[PDB]
RNA sequence: UCCAAACUAAUUU
RNA sequence: ACGGACCAGAGCGAAAGCAUUUGCCAAGAAUGUUUUCAUUAAUCAAGAACGAAAGUCGGAGGUUCGAAGACGAUCAGAUACCGUCGUAGUUCCGACCAUAAACGAUGCCGACCGGCGAUGCGGCGGCGUUAUUGACCCGCCGGGCAGCUUCCGGGAAACCAAAGUCU
RNA sequence: CAUUGGAGGGCAAGUCUGGUGCCAGCAGCCGCGGUAAUUCCAGCUCCAAUAGCGUAUAUUAAAGUUGCUGCAGUUAAAAAGCU
C-alpha cells in the first residue's frame, strides 16, 4: 500500500514535468508536502499552487513553470549532522552551483543552504534541482 | 527467443484448455492451438452434378452438403499445406485469406 | 524475347518530344527521320529505335503517354485546367442543413441568416458497419 | 553564465521553447521558429511587425505543437478571445 | 482574428462553407482535434465549428505573409483531389507547388536535382502527405495542414480543421486561404469580391470532364 | 573552387554569417564540410581513434571493409566525431573527417566553485549513453586534469574541458560505443537547463530571414 | 527489490554475510579446504627431493615435450 | 510421408 | 468410459484446474450505497491448507486406449518409427506422494505516465426499432481478460504502455 | 666499466642478421615454432625503471565481479506451484 505520501507527490510532479504539462494533481495533501512545495516555490521552480479542501486529506493543483529537472525523495529520512552534509551534496546535487537538499530541522523544513546559516542538522526529506 | 506474442495459441485468461485429437494423425493438441478448418464441401463433386440431377426422380432437388469441422496439429497442417510459413512482419496478420 | 532495353526506350522518348512534328505511322519513313536527327552508331540499333517510335505514335495518337510531353496534348488539357463555368457550384441559395447545423450557426451568431432549409435528422442511429 | 566579475563567459545563450520552457539544443532539427504576422487594427494589412514563437521538436513530435502555438497566440490576442 | 470586425467571417462566406460541406467531419475523432469540433450528429458525423476553422485559417494566412520571398512557401498535395487547387494556389500567391508524388530526399538529399529548401509547408492531408511532413522534421521547417477529425497532428504546426475529403471542400479551403493571403498583403482589396469564382480550384473527375464536352 | 549547394552555404561564403554561434542558435542542419573549414579552419586538429576491420561473409570468402573513428575539434569548445566504413584505409580516414565536421557541437564549460577566471570544467553532472556504455562527467576542481580512460580523454581534451571526473559503465572494450557515449555526454551540456538560463529568450530573426534580399539575387 | 527501512541493518548484514559465500575468491580463502589441499600449505615456496625426471606432453595445438620433475 | 549411415592424426592463407 | 459441433485470443477459480439436464448445499468477485466499525494495513523466516500427470496402497469396476510383453513388417542391424494383439494403468470410492516448459520462462501491495477500437460483468443516461421488464441501438462510469497503435520512456537487442518513471 | 628486465599484441621498444625446423623452447593471457620465426637460441641495435630490478605467495584498489552509497533475476546465472 501507500507507505509514503511525499514520495507519491514528488514522483507525480516529476512525471508531469517531463511530459511538459502545466498543471498536476497531488493527492493526499499533508502539511509536509505543502512545506516542501514552498521551499521549491521560494527558489522559484514551481508556480503558485492551489490547495483544495474536501474535509479529508485534500488535493493540491500545482502550476509548473517548466524549470524542474528532478524532484526526488530520500527514503528513509536519514538523520544528517552538519559534519556529513557536504557528502550528501556531491551525491545528490548535479553541481555546487545550484540544487538543494531539503532537510527537516527543528526550526522547520529547510533547504541545505539555510541550515548551514542556522547551524543545525536534521532529517533529510528529499531534494530538487 | 520468443517467436509470437501469444504462444502460438489463444489461451489468455485461463490455465488449461481441454485437448482434442488431430483428425489426420490423432495427436493430442489443445483446442485453441489447433488449426481449425470447417469445410462445407458438396457431396456431389460438380463435375458429377449434371449426371445426378438428370437421373433424379425429382426436378427441383437441391443436393445436400457435408459439414466436417477438421482439426490439425501444427505438423500435419504444414505438411498438408493448409498453412505456410510467413515473413517476420507478415506473421502479425490475422485476417483470413480471401475467397 | 523482343523486349527493348533502356537505351532504346530512353532514346525513343527524347526523339518524340523534340521532333513530334516530323513523325508518322510509317516505319520506313521514321527510319529515315531517325538517322537524320541523331548520331546512331549502328543500323540494327536504328531499326529498333525507329521501330519503337512508330509503336509509340499510336499510343500518343489515342491518349497521353506517361513520361512524354506532347505540346498538342499538354497545352490543350489546359482547357481542362483553366475552366470556370458561368455559375459557381456554391451559389445554391437554398442549402439543406440539419438542426444541429442550424443550432451551431446560432452560437456562430448567424441565426438571422437566410433560409438554409433544415432537413429532418435520421432517427435510426444505424451508422456503423457490422463487425 | 557569468563569472563573479560579471563577464558573460559563454559561447551563446540557447533558445528556449516557448511552450515547454526547455532548451532548444544544437542539433534539435525538428525545432521550429515561426512568425505570425501582425496586422493593423483598421484595414488588416501587414504592417511589417510579427510575433516569434519557437517550438522544440519533442513537443512537436508529441503532436501538441498545434495547441501550443494556438495558446501562445491567444495571449497576444492574435487569435480571437471568443475562440 | 484578433476581434477585429474587418477580419470577421462576413456571412457571404458561410454559404460557401455550407455549400461545399466543410463543416462535416468523419465518424471517428482524433483526441487532439477534439477542441475544434462542435458536436456529433446522429449518423456519427462530427460537426466542425466554423468559428474555430476561421481563426486558424486566418492564423495560417498570417504565417504565409510573414514569409518574405513568396516562393519560400512550398505547397504539396499528393492526393488528386487537391492537386489542381495547389497549382492554382501558387499561381496567385507565388508559392512553390509540388503536385503528385513527393519524391523522398527532396528536402534532405542536397546533391540531387530537385532539392529545394523552403521556409513553410502547406499540405492537404496529414495522413496522405505524411512523407514531406516527416522530412520537414529534419530541416527546421514548420508546416501548416488542412486537417479532418481523424487526422494525426504529429508534425502539424498550424492545423486548419476542415473537410479535406470532398472535392468541393478541399478546393474551397485552398481558395479561402489564397484570398486571405492577398488581402493581408494588400494586393487585392476586401471591399469587393474577388474575381476567381472558387470552383476554379475544384478537382473535376475525368469522366465528369468528357460528359460535359458535348453539353458545353 | 568550392561552390556551395545549400542556402546556408551561400550566406557563409558571402561573409554574411560571422560565427557558428549564429548557426547553433537556430539549430540549422550543416550539410557541407567547408562551412566548418571556413570558420574553424587552421584551428582544428584531427585524430584517428581506431581503425577497426569489419567483415561480411560472402559465398567467395570474406568481404573485409575498414571502419574509421575520427575525432576532430578545436581546443576551445567544439567537438565532432565521425564514423565511416570503406574498403580502403585512406578512403575511410578521409571520409570520416567530413562526417566528424558535420557533427561539430558546442561544449558549454562551467565552474567547479568560486567562478574566477575562465570556465574550465563541465557545468554539472552529465551522462552520455550509447550501447551498453554510459559515461558520466563529474565537475572537477581546477588543477585536477581529466581523470578518465584514454579514449574519452582524447575527446575531452579536444573540447577544452580541462577538468573532469569520469565514471564509466558497461563494455568499454568496444571503442565505438565508448567514444559516442562520451560524445553524447558533452553534446548535452547546452541541452541542460541551469538557473543561469531562466531569463527569457530574446528572439533574433533567422539568417534565412534577415538575408532574404542578399540571398535571392545570388542563390536563385 | 531490497529492503531500505531504517531498522533493516540485521537483515542487510546477515544476507550479505550469507551471500559472500557464493563467489570463488571468498570461498577458497575462508573454507580452509583449499588451504588443506595445496601442498605448500599456505606458503610461497617449499624444498623437496627430486624422485624422477618426467616428460609431460603439451596440450594441443602445442606439440612439445615439457621437461618436469616428480 | 518407401528406404538415405559415416567422413585427415599427417597441421602453415 | 466420454460429454462433440455450439466453444471465442470469451468466463470463473489462489493455483492446479473447470462444459449434458435438473435439484440441494455452502462460498465468492465486481457493481450499487449520503449504512456500519474507525487504522483494524502491506509484505512475510518458522509453521499451515491446496497442488495436473505419472507413481504407491486398499476396495469396486474394467468399454476404449495402452508402458511392459508377444508377434508382422521395414532395415546392414531395428530389442525403434508403422501394423496386429495385449498386462499394469486409464474409471470411481478411501488413503498417500508434492513434483512439471506447475510459463506470461515476468513476486506481491501502491502511485503516476499516450491514444484508439472492441470485449465481459454491474451501474447510469439516451432517439428509435421488437416482444408481452427483456432483445437490439448510441454513449458514460468502475473493475476484468485481451488487442492495435505510438520516437512516453526504456533495453545487448528481440521487444515492453510495462520490462517506463535507473548514474 | 651499472645493473635488472624486455622488444607480435595488451604495453614503452626491430618485419636486422645467424642458427633450430611443432624439435629444443618461449609464453601470466591471446599465442609462437612443422626450412625466408617481427615471439625460440644467439649477435647487433632499441626500450623501460635505475643502485636497484625481476620472481613466488597472502592481500587492497581495479570490482557497480558482493552492490549501504551501487548490482542483477522475460530470453544471458536467476521469481519459491499457489495461497
Ligand atoms: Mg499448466
Ligand atoms: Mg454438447
Ligand atoms: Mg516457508
Ligand atoms: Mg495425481
Ligand atoms: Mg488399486
Ligand atoms: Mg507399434
Ligand atoms: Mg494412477
Ligand atoms: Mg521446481
Ligand atoms: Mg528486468
Ligand atoms: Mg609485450
Ligand atoms: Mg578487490
Ligand atoms: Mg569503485
Ligand atoms: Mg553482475
Ligand atoms: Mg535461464
Ligand atoms: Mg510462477
Ligand atoms: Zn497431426
Amino acid at each position: 500500500v501507500r507507505m509514503n505520501v511525499l514520495a507519491d507527490a514528488l514522483k507525480s510532479i516529476n512525471n508531469a514535468e517531463k511530459r511538459g504539462k502545466r498543471q498536476v494533481l497531488i493527492r493526499p495533501c499533508s502539511k509536509v508536502i505543502v512545506r516542501f512545495l514552498t521551499v521549491m516555490m521560494k527558489h522559484g521552480y514551481i508556480g503558485e499552487f492551489e490547495i483544495i479542501d474536501d474535509h479529508r486529506a485534500g488535493k493540491i493543483v500545482v502550476n509548473l513553470t517548466g524549470r524542474l529537472n528532478k524532484c526526488g525523495v530520500i527514503s528513509p529520512r536519514f538523520d544528517v549532522q552538519l559534519k556529513d552534509l557536504e557528502k550528501w551534496q556531491n551525491n545528490l546535487l548535479p553541481s555546487r552551483q545550484f540544487g538543494f537538499i531539503v532537510l527537516t530541522t527543528s526550526a522547520g523544513i529547510m533547504d541545505h543552504e539555510e541550515a548551514r546559516r542556522k547551524h543545525t542538522g536534521g532529517k533529510i526529506l528529499g531534494f530538487f534541482f | 527467443t520468443k517467436k509470437r506474442r501469444n504462444n502460438g495459441r489463444a489461451k489468455k485468461g485461463r490455465g488449461h484448455v481441454q485437448p482434442i485429437r488431430c483428425t489426420n494423425c490423432a495427436r493430442c493438441v489443445p483446442k485453441d492451438k489447433a488449426i481449425k478448418k470447417f469445410v462445407i464441401r458438396n457431396i456431389v463433386e460438380a463435375a458429377a452434378v449434371r449426371d445426378i440431377s438428370e437421373a433424379s426422380v425429382f426436378d427441383a432437388y437441391v443436393l445436400p452438403k457435408l459439414y466436417v469441422k477438421l482439426h490439425y496439429c501444427v505438423s500435419c497442417a504444414i505438411h498438408s499445406k493448409v498453412v505456410r510459413n510467413r515473413s517476420r512482419e507478415a506473421r502479425k496478420d490475422r485476417t483470413p485469406p480471401p475467397r | 524475347g523482343r523486349v527493348r532495353t533502356k537505351t532504346v526506350k530512353k532514346a525513343a522518348r527524347v526523339i518524340i518530344e523534340k521532333y513530334y512534328t516530323r513523325l508518322g505511322n510509317d516505319f520506313h519513313t521514321n527510319k529515315r527521320v531517325c538517322e537524320e536527327i541523331a548520331i546512331i552508331p549502328s543500323k540494327k540499333l536504328r531499326n529498333k529505335i525507329a521501330g519503337y517510335v512508330t509503336h509509340l505514335m499510336k499510343r500518343i495518337q489515342r491518349g497521353p503517354v506517361r513520361g512524354i510531353s506532347i505540346k498538342l496534348q499538354e497545352e490543350e488539357r489546359e482547357r481542362r485546367d483553366n475552366y470556370v463555368p458561368e455559375v459557381s457550384a456554391l451559389d445554391q441559395e437554398i442549402i439543406e442543413v440539419d438542426p444541429d447545423t442550424k443550432e451551431m450557426l446560432k452560437l456562430l451568431d448567424f441565426g438571422s441568416l437566410s433560409n438554409l432549409q433544415v432537413t429532418q435528422p435520421t432517427v435510426g442511429m444505424n451508422f456503423k458497419t457490422p463487425r | 553564465m557569468q563569472n563573479d566579475a560579471g563577464e558573460f563567459v559563454d559561447l551563446y545563450v540557447p533558445r528556449k521553447c516557448s511552450a515547454s520552457n526547455r532548451i532548444i539544443g544544437a542539433k534539435d532539427h525538428a525545432s521550429i521558429q515561426m512568425n505570425v504576422a501582425e496586422v493593423d487594427k483598421v484595414t488588416g494589412r501587414f504592417n511589417g511587425q510579427f510575433k516569434t514563437y519557437a517550438i522544440c521538436g519533442a513537443i512537436r513530435r508529441m503532436g501538441e505543437s498545434d495547441d501550443s502555438i494556438l495558446r501562445l497566440a491567444k495571449a497576444d490576442g492574435i487569435v480571437s478571445k471568443n475562440f | 482574428s484578433g476581434a477585429l470586425d474587418v477580419l470577421q467571417m462576413k456571412e457571404e462566406d458561410v454559404l460557401k462553407f455550407l455549400a461545399a460541406g466543410t463543416h462535416l467531419g468523419g465518424t471517428n475523432l482524433d483526441f487532439q482535434m477534439e477542441q475544434y469540433i462542435y458536436k456529433r450528429k446522429s449518423d456519427g458525423i462530427y460537426i466542425i465549428n466554423l468559428k474555430r476553422t476561421w481563426e486558424k485559417l486566418l492564423l495560417a494566412a498570417r504565417a504565409i505573409v510573414a514569409i518574405e520571398n513568396p516562393a519560400d512557401v512550398s505547397v504539396i498535395s499528393s492526393r488528386n483531389t487537391g492537386q489542381r487547387a495547389v497549382l492554382k494556389f501558387a499561381a496567385a500567391t507565388g508559392a512553390t507547388p509540388i503536385a503528385g508524388r513527393f519524391t523522398p530526399g527532396t528536402f534532405t538529399n542536397q546533391i540531387q536535382a530537385a532539392f529545394r529548401e523552403p521556409r513553410l509547408l502547406v499540405v492537404t492531408d496529414p495522413r496522405a502527405d505524411h512523407q514531406p511532413l516527416t522530412e520537414a522534421s529534419y530541416v527546421n521547417l514548420p508546416t501548416i495542414a488542412l486537417c479532418n477529425t481523424d487526422s494525426p497532428l504529429r508534425y502539424v504546426d498550424i492545423a486548419i480543421p476542415c473537410n479535406n475529403k470532398g472535392a468541393h471542400s478541399v478546393g474551397l479551403m485552398w481558395w479561402m486561404l489564397a484570398r486571405e493571403v492577398l488581402r493581408m498583403r494588400g494586393t487585392i482589396s476586401r471591399e469587393h469580391p474577388w474575381e476567381v469564382m472558387p470552383d476554379l480550384y475544384f478537382y473535376r473527375d475525368p469522366e465528369e470532364i468528357e460528359k460535359e464536352e458535348q453539353a458545353a | 573552387e568550392w561552390m556551395p549547394v545549400t542556402k546556408l552555404g551561400r550566406l557563409v561564403k558571402d561573409m554574411k554569417i560571422k560565427s557558428l554561434e549564429e548557426i547553433y542558435l537556430f539549430s540549422l542542419p550543416i550539410k557541407e564540410s567547408e562551412i566548418i573549414d571556413f570558420f574553424l579552419g587552421a584551428s582544428l586538429k584531427d585524430e584517428v581513434l581506431k581503425i577497426m576491420p569489419v567483415q561480411k561473409q560472402t559465398r567467395a570468402g570474406q568481404r573485409t571493409r575498414f571502419k574509421a573513428f575520427v575525432a576532430i575539434g578545436d581546443y576551445n569548445g567544439h567537438v565532432g566525431l565521425g564514423v565511416k566504413c570503406s574498403k580502403e584505409v585512406a578512403t575511410a580516414i578521409r571520409g570520416a573527417i567530413i562526417l566528424a565536421k558535420l557533427s561539430i557541437v558546442p561544449v558549454r564549460r562551467g565552474y567547479w566553485g568560486n567562478k574566477i577566471g575562465k570556465p574550465h570544467t563541465v557545468p554539472c553532472k552529465v551522462t552520455g549513453r550509447c550501447g551498453s556504455v554510459l559515461v558520466r562527467l563529474i565537475p572537477a576542481p581546477r588543477g585536477t586534469g581529466i581523470v578518465s580512460a584514454p579514449v574519452p580523454k582524447k575527446l575531452l581534451m579536444m573540447a577544452g574541458i580541462d577538468d573532469c571526473y569520469t565514471s564509466a559503465r558497461g563494455c568499454t572494450a568496444t571503442l565505438g560505443n565508448f567514444a559516442k557515449a562520451t560524445f553524447d555526454a558533452i553534446s548535452k551540456t547546452y541541452s541542460y537547463l541551469t538557473p543561469d538560463l531562466w531569463k527569457e529568450t530574446v528572439f533574433t530573426k533567422s539568417p534565412y530571414q534577415e538575408f532574404t534580399d542578399h540571398l535571392v539575387k545570388t542563390h536563385t | 527489490g531490497k529492503c531500505r527501512g531504517l531498522r533493516t541493518a540485521r537483515k542487510l548484514r546477515s544476507h550479505r554475510r550469507d551471500q559472500k559465500w557464493h563467489d570463488k575468491q571468498y570461498k577458497k580463502a575462508h573454507l580452509g579446504t583449499a588451504l588443506k589441499a595445496n601442498p605448500f600449505g599456505g606458503a610461497s615456496h617449499a624444498k623437496g627431493i627430486v624422485l624422477e625426471k618426467v616428460g609431460v606432453e603439451a596440450k594441443q595445438p602445442n606439440s612439445a615435450i615439457r621437461k618436469c620433475v616428480r
